[PDB]
RNA sequence: GAUUAACCCAAGUCAAUAGAAGCCGGCGUAAAGAGUGUUUUAGAUCACCCCCUCCCCAAUAAAGCUAAAACUCACCUGAGUUGUAAAAAACUCCAGUUGACACAAAAUAGACUACGAAAGUGGCUUUAACAUAUCUGAACACACAAUAGCUAAGACCCAAACUGGGAUUAGAUACCCCACUAUGCUUAGCCCUAAACCUCAACAGUUAAAUCAACAAAACUGCUCGCCAGAACACUACGAGCCACAGCUUAAAACUCAAA
RNA sequence: AUAUACCGCCAUCUUCAGCAAACCCUGAUGAAGGCUACAAAGUAAGCGCAAGUACCCACGUAAAGACGUUAGGUCAAGGUGUAGCCC
């Protein structure tokens, strides 16, 4: 249950004082905001953590350290693929619950009317 | 520029009389003078070299000339004929009317050469001026025709809208095989790389000879690499060793007679090898003519493509 | 390009062609129809399909032609190739019996080693964070460790420090001295190694 | 921005000619030369020569008909004889293009030391292209 | 400015000055609802008729109490802790675990919208307790009034003007970091100010007509009090009052401008 | 002398795609604004882009590139308004 707007705005007739001062005026637009990119973060440290502890203790001879070397960069290329299959995913929607383009197309077609006609 | 259905009959009345002028004027039968005659009849009395052929003389049937008009869309009483008028648009929304009929009936009884025609050519047909959402709209309801049962009635209609297209087979041709004064069967062909022209002969046995200018190829081309470029055709169809060439080439510099020999004998080699080892040439690459020659400097930079230097600020 | 976008390249490959229909899957069944239709580049004047035809040392020698003097740059190349299997057969045959086991004499064999022995697993971006750019360490595709194996040691051979000595004596030297994991194109991996080391603690720095 | 020899865009009002309506980057392509003479061709001579007798005689037809020229005069050249052949209106009476076509001819024939005629095409108005 | 012509009035003309010519309009944002409530003399018709939100939720005062988090002390462990875009300075009887331990402040509930005249009031308990059986009404009074501040005596975790140090900067009397005081708390007296603004007065009533400058929180009627009348000078000067002495309230004029 | 009077020929954004006559409608008939294709007030001549053409293709490169912007450049290409010089 969407929350109770009754007596909550300071307008004539409302005796107490205003409970909420909206800057903007309380009526649905008729569009959703755009998918906000995600901020992105530095990946695959942890392996990446493994690999750079084996040189320390090898004196950075990568034939010591293949099997950790091996990891960090199988764990990149995942990450780089990830990367490009979330992208054509997150175009398609595969997993959204609905675009924003989409989204919008069907608000356009019942527009909110805060005026009388 | 109106123009009334009373000046197009005076137009075509002009051009009758005139094509048997013209007919008149070189000697030939004013009965059997046909538009291909008038063309070139054209073209020698008033010969004009612009380089656009729409700014030529022309002489053609009012039909062709001037463009398509529709009629007057309602009569004396003022109350127009069709009953989609006030639509602006009653041909292309008739059009959708009928398809979207014959897509109820149906329910109620239940690629590689041809095209969709493009949206100048619909405007055309109707005779109206259409959008780009009008054009999809209307495709997209063909489209669902085909999909459904459509009967005999139901195909003639979607053809009319369908534009037959020509595929080009990319199938290489062959060249014929020639006999010399010996008897010998050999085959011949061209090749262009950069300013560099070939001309090879590949004889159908031998023992790999190659001759170029009348030099044995290895004192003609002493860099290595021109001479991997004779060795690509004939070893990628695995025929080293087993014809002799002789071929001319000129202009261009060591590489580009290199390469220009390599496409002339691989197009010549190709009437000796089966048509399954002539579509894996030309799918390697070997019978295709290399676009690539030297672009032009332009005037106010360096190069072709670089620029003077963008002076210090 | 002078090809229009509906040229697609040429695939130069004696065994791709002659391998028999029935091994083929209804997926490589649908590419090979498919070409058919398709417009093919001319093949380019460097690769053919020759079997001494060697994609790494073309390109090796491409990344040492100075100015398009391509005869130039493989006859370094190839110089090269013949000082390094002349190299090892002189410590072949100065070898015992045992020792001579161990002996490499391909050259091929040798410049592909040596190159993958240089090849750095890790590498660093600079990163502008609060005023102050930050090297940052980062995962390197496979195509840029490669490429960096081979700019340094061109780098390397190209150094004044080495005072008339012929580029094919320079880098035949260099790369033996790599295929045994010593010499210092080695030791710049091993630094870009030790940079990204010392700089682990700001690999979060990096949004990707 | 490119300014030679283009008319530019108004509000619909002012007509201009066939010549008029195409910049010089169409000269070859869809409009001709209003000269021919063989002085441009490779190795011929007297170019400097042909480009200053055409200059005047533009200049001396403006001035010898004036108001009466519709449209550019086409100067042809074929041996010796000069043709010149201009588009005029039809407000002059015809004994004043009688007049100034046998003036013209003969004073251009002596000034010049070649046969030259003059050709008048008559127009009941400027020919208009379009509207720009 | 001269000159030509024209225009107005005309024995006048018209430069300066003065006078004639002004209150039934407004107060969300242009000036204006005075921070809040309550009289008298009065005014109103909204008082009889004739009617529907009494109690409880975060009013107020007093006393008592404490769950979380701090501080401090103690034992045991560790060599660092703090600071961040990144550093330095700072601490190292420091830090981490555990235990004991407030004259400080009051997660969640609260997506509730209540109480109080307003200011304000959201931990727990108890006591006392929230005017008016018409309405309006005191700037001549009375009683209140956040924060800051003053006087005196206390408390002191944390925060923190000022000040000192560190850093930044051309400079940095700042912004950033550290330390610490007045101060924020209690008691007893002062001070009486806020964008004390929900910038929208109280009471009664209406939604139809003309709906209506714009914006904002749709447009109006009745009645009453308060307030406003170009900008700036001016939250100023002078006078007066006041526990106020660099204060508060009330509050002009001259010169200036054609705008604000 | 004046490019700050101009014609002429150009730079520049432009490695842009917009400019806009004439109408129509919205805003109480204010400055202004005018779109949603499962369409909700726009219709738009013309100009530019585009298309065509040149060069070796349909690619590329040229060419083209409006209205405006910078009183941008040029009175010293030539012409020219205004002012000035004329032993
Ligand atoms: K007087
Ligand atoms: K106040
Ligand atoms: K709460
Ligand atoms: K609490
Ligand atoms: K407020
Ligand atoms: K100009
Ligand atoms: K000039
Ligand atoms: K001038
Ligand atoms: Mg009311
Ligand atoms: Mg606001
Ligand atoms: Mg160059
Ligand atoms: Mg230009
Ligand atoms: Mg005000
Ligand atoms: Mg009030
Ligand atoms: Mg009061
Ligand atoms: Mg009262
Ligand atoms: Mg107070
Ligand atoms: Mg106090
Ligand atoms: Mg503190
Ligand atoms: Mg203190
Ligand atoms: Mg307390
Ligand atoms: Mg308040
Ligand atoms: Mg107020
Ligand atoms: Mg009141
Ligand atoms: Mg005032
Ligand atoms: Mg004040
Ligand atoms: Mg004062
Ligand atoms: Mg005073
Ligand atoms: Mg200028
Ligand atoms: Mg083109
Ligand atoms: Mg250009
Ligand atoms: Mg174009
Ligand atoms: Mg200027």
């Amino acid at each position: 249950a969407t929350p109770s707007l009754r007596g909550r705005l300071a307008r004539f007739g409302n005796p107490r004082k205003p409970v909420l001062k909206p800057n903007k005026p309380l009526i649905l637009a008729n569009r959703v905001g755009e998918r906000r990119r995600e901020k992105g973060e530095a990946t695959c440290i942890t392996e990446m953590s493994v690999m750079m502890a084996c040189w320390k203790q090898n004196e950075f001879r990568d034939d010591a350290c293949r099997k950790e070397i091996q990891g960090f960069l199988d764990c990149a290329a995942r990450a780089q693929e990830a990367r490009k299959m979330r992208s054509i995913q997150e175009t398609l929607g595969e997993s959204g619950s609905l675009l924003p383009n989409k989204l919008n197309k069907l608000l356009q077609r019942f527009p909110n009317k805060p005026y009388l006609s | 520029e109106t123009y009334t259905e009373d000046f197009i009959k005076k137009q075509i009345e002009e051009f009758n009389i005139g094509k048997r002028h013209l007919a008149n004027m070189m000697g030939e039968d004013p009965e059997t003078f046909t538009q291909e005659d008038i063309d070139r009849a054209i073209a020698y009395l008033f010969p004009s070299g612009l380089f656009e052929k729409r700014a030529r003389p022309v002489m053609k049937h009012p039909e062709q000339i001037f463009p398509r008009q529709r009629a007057i869309q309602w009569g004396e009483d003022g109350r127009p004929f069709h009953y989609l008028f006030y639509t602006g648009k009653q041909s292309y929304y008739s059009l959708m009317h009928d398809v979207y009929g014959m897509l109820l009936n149906l329910e109620k009884h239940q690629v590689i050469g041809s095209r969709w025609l493009i949206k100048e050519e619909l405007e055309e047909m109707l005779v109206e001026k259409l959008s780009d959402l009008d054009y999809m709209q209307f495709i997209r309801l063909l489209e669902k025709l085909l999909t459904s049962q459509c009967g005999a009635a139901e195909e003639e209609f979607v053809q009319r809208f369908r534009r037959s297209v020509t595929l080009e087979s990319k199938k290489q041709l062959i060249e014929p095989v020639q006999y010399d004064e010996q008897g010998m069967a050999f085959s011949k062909s061209e090749g262009k790389r950069k300013t560099a022209k070939a001309e090879a002969i590949v004889y159908k046995h031998g023992s790999g000879r190659i001759k170029v200018n009348g030099i044995d190829y290895q004192l003609y081309f002493p860099i290595t690499q021109d001479r991997e470029q004779l060795m690509f055709p004939f070893h990628f169809v695995d025929r080293l060793g087993k014809h002799d060439v002789t071929c001319t080439v000129s202009g261009g510099g060591r590489s580009a007679q290199a390469g220009a020999i390599r496409l002339a004998m691989a197009k010549a080699l190709c009437s000796f090898v089966t048509e399954d080892e002539v579509e894996w040439m030309r799918q390697a690459g070997l019978l295709t003519t290399d676009p690539r020659v030297r672009e032009r400097k332009k005037p106010g930079q360096e190069g072709a493509r670089r620029k003077f230097t963008w002076k210090k600020r | 390009s002078r090809y229009s976008p509906e040229f697609k390249d040429p695939l130069i490959d004696k065994e791709y062609y002659r391998k028999p229909v029935e091994e083929l899957t209804e997926e490589e069944k649908y590419v090979r129809e498919l070409k058919k239709t398709q417009l093919i580049k001319a093949a380019p004047a460097g690769k053919t399909s020759s079997v001494f035809e060697d994609p790494v040392i073309s390109k090796f020698t491409n990344m040492m032609m100075i100015g398009g003097n391509k005869v130039l740059a493989r006859s370094l190349m190839i110089q090269t190739l013949e000082a390094v299997k002349r190299k090892q057969f002189e410590k072949y045959h100065a070898a015992s019996a045992e020792e001579q086991a161990t002996i490499e004499r391909n050259p091929y064999t040798i410049f592909h080693q040596a190159l993958k022995n240089c090849e750095p697993m890790i590498g660093l971006v600079p990163i502008l964070k609060g005023g102050r750019f930050y090297q940052v360490p980062v995962p390197l595709p496979d195509r840029r460790r490669r490429f960096l194996a081979m700019k340094w040691m061109i780098t390397e051979c190209r150094d004044k420090k080495h005072q008339r000595t012929l580029m094919p004596e320079k880098l035949s030297h260099k790369l033996l001295e790599a295929f045994h994991n010593q010499g210092p194109v080695i030791k710049r991996k091993h630094d870009l190694h030790k940079m990204a080391e010392a700089n682990r603690a700001l690999a979060h720095y990096r949004w990707w | 921005k490119n300014r030679a020899a283009r008319v530019r865009v108004s509000k619909g009002d002012k007509p201009v000619t066939y010549e008029e309506a195409h910049a010089p980057h169409y000269i070859a392509h869809r409009k001709g030369w209003l000269s021919l003479h063989t002085g441009n061709l490779d190795g011929e001579d007297h170019a400097a020569e042909r480009t200053v007798e055409d200059v005047f005689l533009r200049k001396f037809m403006w001035g010898t008909f004036p108001g009466c020229l519709a449209d550019q005069l086409v100067l042809k050249r074929r041996g010796n004889q000069l043709e010149i052949c201009a588009v005029v209106l039809r407000q002059l009476s015809p004994h004043k293009y009688y007049f100034l076509v046998g003036y013209s001819e003969t004073l251009l024939s002596y000034f010049y030391k070649c046969p030259v005629r003059l050709h008048l095409q008559t127009v009941p108005s400027k020919v208009v292209y379009k509207y720009l």
